[PDB]
RNA sequence: GGAUGCGAUCAUACCAGCACUAACGCACCGGAUCCCAUCAGAACUCCGAAGUUAAGCGUGCUUGGGCGAGAGUAGUACUAGGAUGGGUGACCCCCUGGGAAGUCCUCGUGUUGCAUCCCU
RNA sequence: AGCUCAACGAGAACAGAAAUCUCGUGUGGAACAGAAGGGUAAAAGCUCGUUUGAUUCUGAUUUCCAGUACGAAUACGAACC
RNA sequence: CAAAGGGUGUUGGUCGAUUAAGACAGCAGC
RNA sequence: UCAGGAUAGCUGGAGCUCGCGUGCGAGUUCUAUCGGGUAAAGCCAAUGAUUAGAGGCCUCGGGGCCUCGACCUAUUCUCAAACUUUAAAUAGGUAGGACGGCGCGGCUGCUUUGUUGAGCCGCGCCACGGAAUCAAGAGCUCCAAGUGGGCCA
């Protein structure tokens, strides 16, 4: 099940990232990689760099 | 409470004979109820079989028969005559009903009477469609067929 | 002497397969009488 | 003869209660389980202890009468034989097996076990105010009967019943307590009001 | 067969409800059905013929033919790496009308509307769902705060009731 | 001695109530079902029932239709109507039954506008009739539903069936339960059946009190001479009431449940006398 | 506002006790020639309309039982995922989530379709 | 088609714990060939009436499962009852 | 690998009792 | 048949049919809806097991009017893989359009009292793609190897 939403995520290998909007769906997928991920708010100079 | 509607009658009479076997004594038997009540009676099969007793299952042991309106009446006089119109308080049953039974009555054989009493709307019990349950206030209770024994024939009941 | 260990993963290789959907579907094992019916009222179309 | 209480001290299987697939049980070590005076009214013993479990294990029966005999003996001369009131509150219900090469290892029945909880109570006395040291060293010396770890609680309830000592006296200040023996009746605001009698009929519940 | 029966390990399952036993509600034999219908397999324990395999108890199928007192509905039934159609006949008792697609026929019709009705303005929109999204901003008016802290442990209390 | 409690908490618990039909003693589900449940490769097909019930003075007739809000009703007929029609007594027996058959039959094809091609029997002469199909369109069909009585020989709810038979409606039945038909020679007698639609039986009764008693004559048929019809008048009236049927077919004083309040206040005052009380 | 016929939902509709009901009904009820029916005209069947609302049916009541709903039990019991977490072990805390059930307490005691008729 | 069972309560010559008969209560506490489970009350139980669908012709489906056979079962069609 | 059970070893904590109206130890004649 | 073989699965090779984001695909969630009887719970609910007193003490037996036990009523301790009213978490099924919808006509030997239904057909009109995320794409066929002793958490 976590090999599965990794890859919905394009999460297919370590300290690789990317954005995610934020809606019910998306959140409960999150929620269920929980140990396998960190993530949270990015700040405007975050997403320019 | 006086209303014509209450007023208690005998709904049927019931003779029991039961000889306790089957063969010659039954078939006699039942001669005795058919001249004494003018009707066929039924021949009652045991239950179970018993040695004690001497029955086997499915064997025509007694024999009995149901009689109604005024041979009920005629022929219920006729054995409180012989019981001298007493009667015992315990022979009257909860639900309004009570019996005798006579040891003198072929050969003699002896009889089993029980009489039932009825107000008029019990068929409300006994019809098929809408079956339903008499008042509790119109059944005919232990007290009601003592006062009708002491008022029709004028008996005496013994608590003994 | 038995153990579904691995079995799922087997299937999981090139299924699962679900089979392919068409518009229309086979009448074989329906009413013989609604069938009957039908094709005759293909006949007369027109 | 018996094996040691060690081999069957871990709950491992389901209950294997006695019944009509498991024949042939031998009866439990334990019969008694209400010891000095049990016929003492509700009001008579108003303090309560009780030994209560900090484990999750099998007790054998024969672990619980040697504690029952352990704390009554001890209860009878220190208090007298009726200042108390011991009841043993657990029942053995598990029957253990035993396999007397591994081919058809399912063992005969042996004998018989509680399965004890955490917190669950193993033997509570009640008694009056006075004799409050007494029943807690009878205690003391029954979780020495027992394999795991115990606790003494002093329990702030009238004796056996399920009401506060405040609530107790509450109630039948108000007179809304009904004695049973050992058991207390509350009497609330419902039922045929002709059964109750002048002095027992209220208007709102016991709150 | 092979060491299990048609109706083996159905005690439950196929058992009836607590005290809604004995005759059927006739509403269950005024049921219309159609093909392309969604029905839910509920095998009914009193009706001892056309009743389903109890694998297909509690699955959702469509119908596919209609028959004097049974209709054919097709459930998926997943055999290894594959997913097959299985067509069975079950007799009306024990089967329920699904309500799977409810939102389906009167969301298209809402759908079609909007549509039409920002087509005459020649303003493009969207008429899809979505979740629900992250709650904007607000203000709250300020009340009586009520502080909660730890509690102190006590024993005693370390049981329904306590002790 | 003390006899433990049989109808105890567990009891009703535990208790499932039958459908309040069945309990009220008055719908046999088991015949309702079978009577209702149509085809389902024939969808929305109504299955109509002929619904014939008889109290102790009237007779009801209904064209009943079933569905899930309930029974809709198609056409009804009633006995205590068939004074406008010109029968006034009787409106219980076999004749009776057999008018207000005959006359639900033509309210219904009325009703449905095919009562001209379908105009029913019209020689009642006690023999079996069914009405054949038409050309351009089959006749109305309905099944009987007796409901809880017995289906005996001769049995007034085949009086009606009769009746709805003569009218023009197709009802699958057989001949075996007319009056008239008898179990030995198992033939139907067109006469003794006729008798019974013109109240032919009723009639013989009442010339037979007459010879033997006169006075129980007066009392078992008070109405009949009160309206002054003759045991020798009563074919033609009922001739003369077929052909008419085929001519032209808030104040409570229940008591009111007391309110939330109401009921506390009573229960106050029962509970303050009980507390004085001793 | 109700009754009756057929119903739907199948206890908020059941069970027990007590009380009450205008009109039309529904009943009880009268009879046993005919159809039919039995040991038995009790039932079933047929014919009838003298009597009675006594019962049934209907409605109301009960600090009634049951049933239904809420609150509470309780973020408790249990549980998905996590830890090179604690502990000798038994077991357990914490982290990311889900989350019951008796007792006790309060309230409720049917709703409704078609047709006919009464209140009119 | 009609009927209602187990059990209990209160009654009746011989008759009693237990024969038969009467009334009342009775959600199945009975019965349904056999193991157990499920199911069933104007019935699937009990008693009677009439009977042979325990019939003829294919095919389809389910269970087993390789989606083979056999056994068993189910839903139709065309006949005769 | 280690247990039940123990320590006036030592370090924290919880409840209670006593004490400038004189406690505790020793000393003195309660 | 049990140290084997065949069979299906897993695997390779050969391709073929299409597709380029408008994908109709997914070991994921969301929304709606359906099934369940494990964990826990329950006995103060059926069935079974089981401790103690209390009241009533009518009626049955026990012994010596007394008296113990049976009985009845309301309570009470403790329980169940082959008990259960209730009842999770996790997991299971279905659905979320172009294979949609509407309008007007037509066909029938099936169906209806009934051009009443049922399914299908023709014509016309409408249909911003009808939850999220992803989609190193999707489908189809052929031939064949190895394997069919497992082990660990
Ligand atoms: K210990
Ligand atoms: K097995
Ligand atoms: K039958
Ligand atoms: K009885
Ligand atoms: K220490
Ligand atoms: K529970
Ligand atoms: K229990
Ligand atoms: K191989
Ligand atoms: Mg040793
Ligand atoms: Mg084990
Ligand atoms: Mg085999
Ligand atoms: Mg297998
Ligand atoms: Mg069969
Ligand atoms: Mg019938
Ligand atoms: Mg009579
Ligand atoms: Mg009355
Ligand atoms: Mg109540
Ligand atoms: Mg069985
Ligand atoms: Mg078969
Ligand atoms: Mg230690
Ligand atoms: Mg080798
Ligand atoms: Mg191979
Ligand atoms: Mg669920
Ligand atoms: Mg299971
Ligand atoms: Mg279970
Ligand atoms: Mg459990
Ligand atoms: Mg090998
Ligand atoms: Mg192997």
């Amino acid at each position: 099940q976590t090999k599965k939403i990794l890859q919905l995520l394009r999460l297919r290998q370590i300290f690789n990232g990317v954005f995610l909007k934020v809606n019910k769906a998306t959140v409960n997928m999150l929620h269920r990689v929980e140990p396998y991920v960190t993530y949270g708010y990015p700040n405007l100079k975050s997403i320019k760099e | 409470l006086s209303n014509p509607m209450r007023d208690i009658k005998v709904q049927k009479l019931v003779l029991n004979i039961s000889v306790g076997e089957s063969g010659d004594r039954l078939t006699r038997a039942a001669k005795v109820l058919e001249q004494l009540s003018g009707q066929s009676p039924v021949f009652s099969k045991a239950r179970y079989t018993v040695r004690s007793f001497g029955i086997r299952r499915n064997e025509k042991i007694a024999c009995y028969v149901t009689v109604r309106g005024e041979k009920a009446m005629q022929l219920l006089e006729s054995g409180l005559k012989v019981k001298e119109y007493e009667l015992l308080r315990r022979n009257f049953s909860e639900t309004g009903c009570f019996g005798f039974g006579i040891q003198e009555h072929t050969g003699i054989y002896g009889m089993d009477f029980y009489v039932v009493l009825e107000r008029p709307g019990y068929r409300v019990a006994r019809r098929r469609r809408c079956k339903s349950r008499v008042g509790i206030q119109h059944r005919v209770t232990k007290e009601d067929s003592m006062k009708w024994f002491q008022v029709k024939y004028e008996g005496v009941i013994l608590n003994k | 002497n038995h153990t579904a260990h691995n079995q799922s993963y087997k299937a999981h290789r090139n299924g699962i397969k679900k089979p392919k959907s068409h518009r229309h579907s086979s009448t074989k094992g329906m009413d013989p009488k609604f069938l009957r019916n039908q094709r005759y009222a293909r006949k007369h179309n027109k | 003869g018996r094996r040691p209480a060690r081999c069957y001290r871990q709950i491992k299987n389901k209950p294997y209660p006695k019944s009509r697939f498991c024949r042939g049980v031998p009866d439990p070590k334990i019969r008694i389980y209400d010891v000095g005076m049990k016929k003492k009214g509700v009001d008579e013993f108003p303090f309560c202890v009780h030994l209560v479990s900090w484990e999750k294990e099998n007790v054998s029966s024969e672990a619980l009468e040697a504690a029952r005999i352990a704390c009554n003996k001890y209860m009878t001369k220190s208090a007298g034989k009726d200042a108390f009131h011991l009841r043993v509150r657990v029942h053995p219900f598990h029957v253990l097996r035993i396999n007397k090469g591994m081919r058809g290892a399912f063992g005969k029945p042996q004998g018989v076990c509680a399965r004890v909880a955490i917190g669950q109570v193993l033997l509570s006395v009640r008694c009056k105010d006075g004799n409050a040291n007494h029943a807690q060293e009878a205690l003391r010396r029954a979780k020495f009967k027992f394999p795991g770890r115990q606790k003494i609680i002093v329990s702030r309830k009238w004796g056996f019943t399920k009401f506060s000592r405040t609530d107790y006296l509450k109630y039948k200040s108000e007179n809304r307590i009904v004695p049973d023996g050992v058991n207390a009746k509350l009497l609330g605001c419902h039922g045929r009001l002709a059964a109750r009698q002048p002095g027992r009929a209220f208007l709102e519940a016991a709150n | 067969p092979a060491g299990h029966g048609l109706r083996s390990r159905t005690r439950d399952s196929f058992s009836r409800a607590f005290r809604k036993k004995g005759t059927i509600a006739l509403s269950t034999y005024l049921r219309i059905f159609k093909i392309g219908d969604y029905v839910d397999i509920k095998v009914n324990g009193a009706i001892h013929k056309g009743m389903p395999h109890k694998f297909y108890h509690g699955r959702t199928g469509r119908v596919w033919n209609v028959t004097k007192r049974a209709v054919g509905v097709e459930v998926n039934k997943q055999v290894r790496n594959k997913i097959l159609r299985k067509r069975i006949h079950v007799r009306i008792e024990h089967v329920q009308q699904s309500r799977c697609t409810e939102e389906v026929r009167e969301r298209i019709k809402k759908n079609d509307q909007l549509k039409a009705d920002a087509k005459a303005r020649g303003e493009v929109i969207s008429t899809k769902r979505q979740p629900l999204g992250p709650k904007p901003g607000f203000m709250v008016e300020g009340a009586t705060l009520e502080t909660v802290t730890p509690i102190p442990y006590d024993v005693v209390n370390d049981l329904k009731g306590g002790y | 001695a003390f006899i433990k409690v049989q109808k105890t908490r567990a009891y009703f618990k535990r208790f499932q109530v039958k459908f309040k039909r069945r309990r009220e003693g008055k719908t046999d589900y088991r015949a309702r079902n079978r009577l209702i449940n149509q085809d389902k490769n024939k969808y929305n097909t109504p299955k109509y029932r002929f619904v014939v019930r008889f109290t102790n003075k009237d007779i009801i007739a209904q064209i009943v239709s079933a569905s899930i809000a309930g029974d809709m009703i198609l056409a009804s007929a009633y006995a205590n109507e068939l004074p406008h029609y010109g029968l006034e007594v009787g409106l219980t027996n076999y004749a009776a039954a057999y008018c207000t058959g005959l006359l639900l039959a033509r309210r219904v094809l009325k009703k449905l506008e095919m009562d001209e091609e379908y105009e029913g029997n019209l020689e009642v002469n006690g023999e079996d009739y069914s009405v054949e199909p038409a050309e351009s369109r089959r006749p109305f069909r309905a099944l009987l539903d007796v409901g809880l009585l017995r289906t005996t020989t001769g049995n007034r709810v085949f009086g009606a069936l009769k009746g709805a038979l003569d009218g023009g409606l197709d009802i699958p039945h057989s001949e075996k339960r007319f009056a008239g038909f008898s179990k030995d020679s198992k033939q139907l007698d067109a006469d003794v059946h006729r008798k019974y639609i013109y109240g032919g039986h009723v009639a013989t009764y009442m010339q037979t009190l007459i010879e033997d008693e006169p006075e129980k004559y007066q009392t078992h048929f008070s109405q009949y001479i009160k309206k002054g019809f003759e045991a020798d008048g009563l074919e033609e009236m009922y001739k003369k009431v077929h052909a008419a049927i085929r001519a032209d077919p808030h104040k409570r004083y229940n008591l009111k449940k007391l309110t939330y309040e109401e009921r506390k206040a009573k229960l106050i005052e029962r509970l303050n006398a009980l507390n004085s009380a001793a």
